[PDB]
C-alpha cells in the first residue's frame, strides 16, 4: 500500500550513477551503465506514448517549479503551423545552494542528452537549446566533448539511432546573470537581448526563443526522462509518494559536517537527510538552530518544523515554504539569522533584472532597511512595514524573482521577530 | 395635460437684445465650439470628454509700467462647457453669435498584441525591453 | 562563423552573446572598439551590442 517511510533510497535505483565522477562520464562508461539503450524504440513509440510514460511517473518540477512534466510538454503536441519547434533546457544554477546540475551535467551528461532527445522526440522539436550557465566553462567543455562523441557515433543528429528524427543539442553559454535562470529571461538571454523575463502570455509554449514554439526544461528533469522512459514510469511512481514522486537530487550545504549532494528517494523527512549523509549539523541536532529548503526563494524553517515535516512539495507548502530545488542549507546557533538573511536578499538585489518596478525598487529598499535591521537602527514599527513591503513585492513583479525575494523576509520576520526585536533594542541601549 | 395658454413659435429665440452684450460683441465676435484635445505630456484621458466653445483671440498690448498684459476684449476669457455640441451651438445661435463647428476627433482602436513584440518572420519583433 | 551556424538565419543577432565573449578570450577587457567592431561584425546596432555589455556579469569593460 502506502511506504510508511521513505529514505536509503537503493543504491542501483539512484538515476545519477556518476554523480560523484566514480564513471567513465564519456560515451563508454555511459553505455556501460545503460545510457543510450533502446532509444531507437522510444523514438518509434512516439511522443503521444513518451508524454504518457511522463505522465505515469509523474514529475513536478525538478528545477523548482512544481508544474506536473506532463500537460507541460502536452503543450508541444499540436500540429506544427510550421515554425520551427525546439527544446531549451535551463542550467543556470545561481541559486544560493544549488550544485547539483553542474555536478550532473560534468559528470553524466551523456544522461542529459539523451534526456533532450527523447524529450524533443516528445515534444516535436527540431533541436535542443542547451543553456550552460558562464561560469561553468569547464563543464560545457566537457559535456560537449560527450555531445561531439554522441555525434560521432550518430546517437543525436540527422537520423538519430536510425529513427529519422534530425533532433540536435546546440551548446550555449551565457555571461553570468541568476535572472537567465527564470524561462522567459532565458528565451530573451539566448536571443542575444537583455535577460529581462517577457510577459506571460505569449506563454513560452507557442511563443518561444525566435518566436518558435519552445519549452524550457531542467537538467535534471530532462536527465532523469530517458532512464524511466526505458524502464517505464513505475519506477518513478514507486519512490516518494503521491503528486510528489520518485527522486530528487538533493544538495547539503551550511553548517553540516559533511556538507554533500546525494541523491535520494521523494519525500524525507529532514531528520534523517542532515544527519545520515551530511555527518549531521556541526555541533548536533541541537545546534541546528534554522534551515532554508531548497533555493534561498524558500523561506527558511525553524527547527521546530524540519525534524518532523517530509521534503515534498506539498508539505512545505504547509511547512509555510517551498521545496524548492533541494538546496537544503543549515545555520546553527553560532550563525546570525539576521546578517545570513541580509547577504542573501543583498545577492537578490544584485541579481535582479530592473525590469518591472517592484523587483527594480523593492528590492533595493529591502537591502537598504534591512541592512539597517541587521545593524539595529530602526524602530519596532519597520516590522510590519517590511512585512507589507514583502507583500507588496509578491505577485506584482513580471518574473518570480519578486517572490523569491519576498519570501525569505517573510520566513525571517516570522520564525524570528522576537530575536530582531532584542537586537534592536540593544541597538537602541548602546546608543545614549 | 400642461394647459398654460400655449403658442407656436416657429422662429429661433432671439435673446441676443436681452443679453445686453454690445452690437459689435454680439455681431463681430466668431466663436468656435470644440472638443479640447489632451495635453501630450499627459496620458490621461478626462478632458476630451466635453464640448468647450471659446471666442477668437484679440489685441493683447503690453503696459508702459511692467509689460503686462493689458486686454480690451472682456470675452477673452471665457471658455462655456457643455455636454453634447447640438446645446452647445444652440446656445450660440440662441444668443446669436457666429460660430464655428469642430467635430470631435477620437482616437481609432488600433490592435495591440504583446505577441506583436516578438516574432519569427514578421518585421514587428523588438529589439530591446 | 561557427558560433553564427549555430543559430537559425533571420535572427543572427542572437549569437552577440559568444563573439563577444571571443573578444574576451582573445582581448580579456573589452575596449568600446571591441562593442563596435562586434557590432558592425553582427550587423546589429552598436547599442544593442552595449547592452547586453553593460547588463551581464563578467564582460569586463576595463
Ligand atoms: C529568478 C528565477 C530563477 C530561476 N532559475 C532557475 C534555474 O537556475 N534553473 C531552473 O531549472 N529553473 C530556474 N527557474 C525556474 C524556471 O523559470 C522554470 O520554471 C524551470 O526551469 C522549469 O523547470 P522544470 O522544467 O524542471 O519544471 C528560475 C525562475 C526564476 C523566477
Ligand atoms: S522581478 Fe521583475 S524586475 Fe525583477 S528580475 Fe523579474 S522581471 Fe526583472
Amino acid at each position: 500500500p502506502k511506504k510508511t517511510s521513505f529514505g536509503s533510497l537503493k543504491d542501483e535505483d539512484r538515476i545519477f550513477t556518476n554523480l560523484y565522477g566514480r564513471h567513465d562520464w564519456r560515451l563508454k562508461g555511459a553505455q556501460s551503465r545503460g545510457d543510450w539503450y533502446k532509444t531507437k524504440e522510444i523514438l518509434l513509440k512516439g511522443p503521444d506514448w513518451i508524454l504518457g510514460e511522463v505522465k505515469t511517473s509523474g514529475l513536478r518540477g525538478r528545477g523548482g517549479a512544481g508544474f506536473p512534466t506532463g500537460l507541460k510538454w502536452s503543450f508541444m503536441n499540436k500540429p506544427s503551423d510550421g515554425r520551427p519547434k525546439y527544446l531549451v533546457v535551463n542550467a543556470d544554477e545561481g541559486e544560493p545552494g544549488t550544485c547539483k546540475d553542474r555536478e550532473i551535467i560534468r559528470h553524466d551528461p551523456h544522461k542529459l542528452v539523451e534526456g533532450c532527445l527523447v524529450g524533443g522526440r516528445a515534444m516535436g522539436a527540431r533541436a535542443a537549446y542547451i543553456y550552460i550557465r558562464g561560469e561553468f566553462y569547464n563543464e560545457a567543455s566537457n559535456l560537449q566533448v560527450a555531445i561531439r562523441e554522441a555525434y560521432e557515433a550518430g546517437l543525436i543528429g540527422k537520423n538519430a539511432c536510425g529513427s529519422g528524427y534530425d533532433f540536435d543539442v546546440f551548446v550555449v553559454r551565457g555571461a553570468g546573470a541568476y535572472i537567465c535562470g527564470e524561462e522567459t529571461a532565458l528565451i530573451e538571454s539566448i536571443e542575444g537581448k537583455q535577460g529581462k523575463p517577457r510577459l506571460k502570455p505569449p506563454f513560452p509554449a507557442d511563443v518561444g526563443v525566435f518566436g518558435c514554439p519552445t519549452t524550457v526544461a531542467n537538467v535534471e528533469t530532462v536527465a532523469v526522462s530517458p532512464t524511466i522512459c526505458r524502464r517505464g514510469g513505475a519506477w518513478f511512481a514507486s519512490f516518494g509518494r503521491e503528486r510528489n514522486s520518485g527522486t530528487k537530487l538533493f544538495n547539503i550545504s551550511g553548517h553540516v559536517n559533511h556538507p554533500c549532494t546525494v541523491e535520494e528517494e521523494m519525500s524525507v523527512p529532514l531528520k534523517e537527510l542532515i544527519e545520515k549523509h551530511a555527518g549531521g549539523v556541526i555541533g548536533g541536532w541541537d545546534n541546528l538552530l534554522a534551515v532554508i529548503p531548497g533555493g534561498s526563494s524558500t523561506p527558511l524553517i525553524p527547527k521546530s518544523v524540519c525534524e518532523t515535516v517530509l521534503m515534498d512539495f506539498d508539505a512545505l507548502v504547509q511547512a509555510q515554504t517551498g521545496l524548492g530545488t533541494a538546496a537544503v542549507i543549515v545555520m546553527d546557533r553560532s550563525t546570525d539569522i539576521v546578517k545570513a538573511i541580509a547577504r542573501l536578499i543583498e545577492f537578490y538585489k544584485h541579481e535582479s533584472c530592473g525590469q518591472c518596478t517592484p523587483c527594480r525598487e523593492g528590492v533595493d529598499w529591502m537591502n537598504k532597511v534591512m541592512a539597517r535591521f541587521v545593524k539595529g537602527d530602526a524602530r519596532p514599527a519597520e516590522i510590519d512595514s517590511l512585512w507589507e513591503i514583502s507583500k507588496q513585492i509578491e505577485g506584482h513583479t513580471i518574473c518570480a524573482l519578486g517572490d523569491g525575494a519576498a519570501w525569505p523576509v517573510q520566513g525571517l520576520i516570522r520564525h524570528f521577530r522576537p530575536e530582531l526585536e532584542e537586537r534592536m533594542q540593544q541597538f537602541a541601549l548602546q546608543h545614549q | 395635460t400642461q394647459d398654460t395658454q400655449l403658442i407656436a413659435v416657429d422662429e429661433k429665440l432671439d435673446i441676443t437684445t436681452l443679453t445686453g452684450v454690445p452690437e459689435e460683441h454680439i455681431k463681430t465676435r466668431k466663436v468656435r465650439i470644440f472638443v479640447p484635445a489632451r495635453n501630450n505630456m499627459q496620458s490621461g484621458v478626462n478632458n476630451t470628454k466635453k464640448w468647450k466653445m471659446e471666442f477668437d483671440t484679440r489685441e493683447r498690448w503690453e503696459n508702459p509700467l511692467m509689460g503686462w498684459s493689458s486686454t480690451a476684449d472682456p470675452l477673452s476669457n471665457l471658455v462655456l462647457t457643455f455636454s453634447t455640441k447640438e446645446d452647445a451651438v444652440a446656445f450660440a445661435e440662441k444668443n446669436g453669435w457666429s460660430f464655428d463647428v469642430e467635430e470631435r476627433k477620437v482616437p481609432k482602436p488600433k490592435s495591440k498584441s504583446y505577441g506583436a513584440n516578438f516574432s519569427w518572420n514578421k518585421r514587428t519583433r523588438v529589439s530591446t525591453k | 562563423e561557427a558560433i553564427v551556424k549555430n543559430y537559425p538565419e533571420g535572427h543572427k543577432a542572437a549569437a552577440v552573446l559568444p563573439v563577444l565573449d571571443l573578444a574576451q578570450r582573445q582581448n580579456g577587457w573589452l575596449p568600446i572598439s571591441a562593442m563596435n567592431k562586434v557590432a558592425e561584425i553582427l550587423q546589429v546596432p552598436p547599442m544593442r551590442v552595449y547592452e547586453v555589455a553593460t547588463f551581464y556579469t563578467m564582460y569586463n569593460r576595463k
